[PDB]
């Protein structure tokens, strides 16, 4: 999303730094990049990861990707 | 002179426990602590070596 803030003086002693105020910033990042996938969770990166377990209900729901049933036997 | 007079025993321990319980010393030490509110410091001290 290419809009993110890096929080204030970065280095050493100084009188410069952010007022504890930063977290407000660091608060926003996690917001924004959570609003990245608002509900979304792709399987594709992990897509085959999950289902290997037996008879998996394997809820990916409301958002997520899940499954293989890789070795099968799964009746998945 | 007309009564039976038999002897029997009883024992009384009188355990004295309850000495001490002196609470010793109570000790408390204050903290400067850190919350995300924070805000402007006044100068600084120490902070590294």
């Amino acid at each position: 999303m290419k809009q993110n803030i890096n929080i204030g003086n970065v280095v050493d002693d100084g009188t410069g730094d952010y007022l504890r105020k930063g977290g407000i910033k660091i608060n926003e990042n996690f917001d924004e990049l959570y609003y990245e996938l608002g509900d979304g969770d792709v399987p594709y990166s992990a897509g085959a990861w999950k289902t290997y377990n037996a008879s998996s209900g394997q809820t990916l729901t409301a958002e997520w990707g899940k499954s293989y049933a890789i070795n099968t036997s799964s009746g998945r | 002179v007309g009564f039976g007079f038999i002897a029997i025993t009883l024992l009384t321990m009188f355990i004295n426990v309850g000495l001490t319980l002196k609470h010793t010393e109570t000790i408390i030490n204050k903290y400067k602590n850190y919350k995300w509110d924070s805000g402007l410091p006044t100068e600084y001290a120490d902070r590294i070596a």
